[PDB]
């Protein structure tokens, strides 16, 4: 039991990010093993709780009337466990919208049903969480290439609807991944690939972009960086652990009361980027929130 | 008007030895809260388990209309505390029991506005 068994999960070390590996198969030492969960707790409740526990340690910008959108919030069970946790984690008064391809009941303020490509919104968001995964990814019939689908929408949504100073957490796997998404992590003050301790036996990780700067700070090759991630996962077996779930005393996200300003592409200087990079500032309109779901009309 | 009374059709389905509605979302908490029935955040005590409201609401879980002016749901977006002993069927518990408007506890499980 390493000192990381007591953490909510493990973040990809900086030295692994600087390598230039070739993509290899992901062969985890404990693949298929299950973690021991607190009695009656669902896997996705444990998983979302560890992710939020980890997000609490980052320089997230947390303003009043914060805006969080959650893609891939449904499940075959018909409920939204991850949305239940985000609701628990976020400060009261936080607007939480969730969405999924299939119907499901949620504790979110608004729920949009349908492909993410049909979701539109006038407003920018402060935090984006995606747990979307296409079950067809399980058909490995060729090379492990950069997948498109909802990943294309996500790269567009981040560049167009994420407030500067805003953060993201996007679920990826060995085969469920996209190169443009890795390239985008370079447009944040900081980024990492985070593995939850309860699901440490899966190639799954959340790419976390912290404090969006709107422009590239780092040049990242997605094809190289995903190989660097698989290399790290292949060479660093992580011990399954649910210990962080037993202390829920510090869980709720602190309402840092981050400042929200409506500047144009002109007032963006170094004094500003500095404040964005420390989650001290959110830059976006503060208009009322409007979302729509396109409806294709056939016979 | 043929008003579909599912609230009772469930009571009649349980009493006939029927399996309770599953996949209610139980939350992780300290178990050191007020113990109140409905709360903006998990408030379970050492004797209660907290759940997400939407997952415990029969109307929400059956995709039907909420008997309420403007169809407002008072579980969706909140957390319901269920006595650890009756946690096997949280949906059933939220129908058969009533909340005290004075202290906010469940009448019959915490509400002591009589003794
Ligand atoms: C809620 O979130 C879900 C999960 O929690 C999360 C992670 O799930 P995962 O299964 O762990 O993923 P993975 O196997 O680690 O990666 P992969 O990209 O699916 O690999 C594809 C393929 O490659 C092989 N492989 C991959 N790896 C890493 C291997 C290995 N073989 C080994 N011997 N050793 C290994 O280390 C194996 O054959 C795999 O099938 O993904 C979501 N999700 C999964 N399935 C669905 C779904 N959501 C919706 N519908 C779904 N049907
Ligand atoms: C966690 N994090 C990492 N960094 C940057 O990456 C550096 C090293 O990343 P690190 O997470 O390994 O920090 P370290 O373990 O050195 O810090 P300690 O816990 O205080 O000892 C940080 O000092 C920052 O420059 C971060 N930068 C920003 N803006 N926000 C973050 O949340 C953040
Ligand atoms: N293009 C797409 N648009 C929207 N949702 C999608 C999608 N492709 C996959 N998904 C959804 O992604 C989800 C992955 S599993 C999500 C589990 C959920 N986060 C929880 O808390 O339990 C599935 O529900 C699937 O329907
Ligand atoms: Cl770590
Ligand atoms: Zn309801
Ligand atoms: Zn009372």
């Amino acid at each position: 039991a390493s000192s990381q068994a007591w953490q909510p999960g493990v973040a990809m070390p900086n030295l692994y990010k600087m390598q230039r590996m070739l993509l290899e198969k992901c062969d985890l030492q404990n693949y298929g093993d299950s973690a021991t969960l607190p009695k009656g707790i669902m896997m996705n409740v444990a998983k979302y709780t560890q992710l939020c526990q980890y997000l609490n340690t980052l320089t997230l910008a947390v303003p009043y009337n914060m805006r969080v959108i959650h893609f891939g919030a449904g499940s075959d069970k018909g409920v939204a466990p991850g949305t239940a946790v985000l609701r628990q984690w976020l400060p009261t008064g936080t607007l939480l919208v969730d969405s999924d391809l299939n119907d499901f009941v949620s504790d979110a303020d608004s729920t949009l049903i349908g492909d993410c490509a049909t979701v539109h919104t006038a407003n920018k968001w402060d935090l984006i969480i995606s747990d979307m995964y296409d079950p067809k990814t399980k058909n490995v019939t060729k090379e492990n290439d950069s997948k498109e689908g909802f990943f294309t929408y996500i790269c567009g949504f981040i560049q167009q609807k994420l407030a500067l100073g805003g953060s993201v957490a996007i679920k990826i796997t060995e085969h469920s991944w996209n190169a443009d998404l890795y390239k985008l992590m370079g447009h944040f003050a900081w980024w990492t690939a985070f593995v939850t301790n309860v699901n440490a036996s899966s190639s799954e990780a959340f790419l976390i972009g912290c404090n969006y700067l709107g422009k590239p700070r780092e040049q990242i090759d997605g094809y190289v960086m995903h190989a660097n991630y698989i290399f790290w996962r292949n060479t660093n077996p992580i011990q399954l652990s649910s210990y962080s779930l037993f202390d829920m005393s510090k869980f709720p996200l602190k309402l840092r009361g981050t400042a929200v300003m409506s500047l144009k592409e002109g007032q963006i200087n170094d004094m500003i980027l500095s404040l964005l990079s420390k989650g001290r500032l959110i830059i976006r309109e503060n208009n009322r929130v409007v979302i729509s779901s396109d409806v294709l009309v056939n016979n | 008007a043929f008003a579909v009374d599912a609230a009772k059709a469930y009571k009649d389905y349980l009493a006939s030895g029927g399996q309770p509605i599953t996949n209610c979302v139980k939350m992780l908490c300290t178990h050191t809260g007020t113990g109140q029935a409905i709360t903006v955040t998990p408030e379970a005590n050492m004797d209660q388990e907290s759940f997400g409201g939407a997952s415990c609401c029969l109307y929400c879980r059956c995709h039907i209309d909420h008997p309420n002016p403007k169809g407002f749901c008072d579980l969706k977006g909140k957390y319901v505390q269920i006595p650890t002993t009756c946690a096997n069927d949280p949906v059933g518990f939220t129908l058969k029991n009533t909340v005290c408007t004075v202290c906010g506890m469940w009448k019959g499980y915490g509400c002591s506005c009589d003794q």
